């Protein structure tokens, strides 16, 4: 199928409380596989999935050094941004970076990414062409001019098209048991009386992977989007996700209502009813 | 694996 | 500056069965900045040794975290999550309801 | 300039001789400003600098009660540590705590501190982040787990970033005549014959405040660190400090030797010679 | 001024 | 257990001038534990009413104390400090030398 690799980085300054907190995590699709945290006692990048543990001490050495370098780069970058935005040295500020690549079924690059944010807003992004920049403001435009002179887009392109894709392919293979397995939702409908006149029908989807799913309620076939309470897809803590959709139904009219589940791990799309 | 990052804002 | 308030969900890993060991989750998401205080409570008191995921964020840059702990649900024991964030004048408590 | 506030506490158990001796002192930079001693007849916290005496009876009331509470806490803590280290009730043991804050020229928090020692060795310390702990051993790890559950780091952070800094600022202002005055060293070189072949040159630095100072001997310009006897900076007893540096020189070659003094109260750094 | 101390080893 | 021996310095507050009132200091530092006995002596005999600073300590946790007394140096009068500590088999005497 189609897959993705991402590295997320967050630096948070803390004036008067030492150097900024740096936390980076790596993902393949919806699976966390590496992490580094600067406030751990002797920080190293650590595995978080079984298929990455097989990498040699030299992988972990290099990964760790890259993480330390990025933390340090971020510390300086955070000082720089106080200048660009004419800010006081008093407050806490946040620098975020994401980069990675998407591959298709064949394992060819579909799209590469590299983007930064300052204080939770867009700062600068590498465009889909992997050759030009979108700067969100005049401060980011100063970064753009420096990165244009230093030919940074060309360096990111070389990586996003080469190593990112090659190592993602490698991880998909080594992690083929899990990364290439979709777990279908386990589904049921529950009935929650509100009064003698109404009850809540709640349609559960549990234990699914990857996170992407569609839950909708129908009444007689028509769509109840306007009346459906749909909670955010949430992690179960074991690699799988949960979600539910709920409608308030007139007591006795429960069998007019059908819940519909689509998810890639299902042999066929599901249709469910409250089963008293 | 990661990309080394060799530029500043 | 940009500040976003946390969404909060409290729920179990597996469907709740009284007397059976399970995991209590508090999932906080869509917040900015990333500094946040989360407690899981049993009958109004802080559960010790609660673990959490490593800070990550969604496409819109807003953060998410999962706080979790081993627990054995019963009929009478009441669980909850208490969340404090800059966007909140006081900590938000969300009770665990096994139907949600 | 940059300034600091510290509170030092020492409890010493004395089995068979009543409850432990508790002594705490408060400092701003190198100036002692308050003290409490548990073996005084009716113990109160007492002023030791003129600029603190202006505080109302309610300051001294509260300061005194905090000191009594800490002494009592320490008594229990000392019993606890006998357990953690599987120690007899027979011996005398020492518990030490320091906490406080550093501010920069602008008066913003640079760094907060809170650390404990048992029997003269590191026990537990609040890290610079004011959010995590360094425990020196498995006993201290038991304290860490309790303080993590009780959210003690969060309480110390609130104080170190708020009151510690606010009250330090207040003290620097009220004590601006002394706390914001550096007294330069009074300097001279003395000549102490050893024999017909050698003499000692001693370079004195007297009456300086704060304690921080550099005294070095040069011969023709090169550094005589290996041959210089440098005594520990010592208090004169009037707020000021003393120090000397000494070299053994070949008789007649005295003018090859220069003493160099740096200290913040000096208009210019000093260079001195023996003046017969 | 001092911090009240509201925890034990 | 950790035990550290005292460093000892004996000296005057102001440079010594015969016939002029001054302060004799004995500074003890870098010792652990904190229990320590310090006398200032005039011609081998204990000076009465010697005062001392309040117990404090340096970054490495080792203690320091200043013992002091009013004194009028002369040509012939000999002063000294006697220090006893657990780390010492016998009291250490350090003579006051006005050149140090």
């Amino acid at each position: 199928g189609s897959h993705s690799m991402r590295y997320f980085h967050t630096s948070v300054s803390r004036p008067g409380r030492g150097e900024p907190r740096f936390i980076t995590v790596g993902y393949v699709d919806d699976t966390l596989f590496v992490r580094f945290d600067s406030d751990a006692a002797s920080p190293r990048e650590e595995p978080r999935a079984p298929w990455i543990e097989q990498e040699g001490p030299e992988y972990w050495d290099r990964e760790t050094q890259i993480c330390k370098a990025k933390a340090q780069t971020d510390r300086e970058d955070l000082r720089t941004l106080l200048r660009y935005y004419n800010q006081s040295e008093a407050g806490s500020h946040t620098l975020q970076n994401m980069y990675g690549c998407d591959v298709g079924p064949d394992g060819r690059l579909l799209r590469g990414y590299h983007q930064d944010a300052y204080d939770g807003k867009d700062y600068i992004a590498l465009n889909e062409d992997l050759s030009s920049w979108t700067a969100a403001d005049t401060a980011a435009q100063i970064t753009q001019r420096k990165w244009e002179a230093a030919r940074v887009a060309e360096q990111l392109r070389a990586y996003l098209e080469g190593e990112c894709v090659e190592w993602l392919r490698r991880y998909l293979e080594n992690g083929k048991e899990t990364l290439q397995r979709a777990d279908p939702p386990k589904t049921h409908v529950t009935h929650h009386p509100i009064s003698d006149h109404e009850a809540t029908l709640r349609c559960w989807a549990l234990g699914f992977y990857p996170a992407e799913i569609t839950l909708t309620w129908q009444r007689d076939g028509e769509d109840q989007t306007q009346d459906t309470e749909l909670v955010e897809t949430r992690p179960a803590g074991d690699r799988t996700f949960q979600k539910w959709a709920a409608v308030v139904v007139p007591s006795g009219e429960e069998q007019r209502y059908t819940c519909h589940v689509q998810h890639e791990g299902l042999p066929k799309p599901l249709t469910l009813r409250w089963e008293p | 694996r990661r990309k080394w990052r060799r530029w500043h804002l | 500056m940009i500040q976003r308030t946390p969404k909060i969900q409290v729920y179990s890993r597996h469907p709740a069965e009284n007397g059976k060991s399970n995991f209590l989750n508090c999932y906080v998401s869509g917040f900015h900045p990333s500094d946040i205080e989360v407690d899981l409570l049993k009958n109004g008191e802080r559960i010790e040794k609660v673990e959490h995921s490593d800070l990550s964020f969604s496409k819109d840059w807003s953060f998410y975290l999962l706080y979790y702990t081993e627990f054995t649900p019963t009929e009478k024991d009441e669980y909850a999550c208490r969340v404090n964030h800059v966007t909140l004048s006081q900590p938000k408590i969300v009770k665990w309801d096994r139907d949600m």
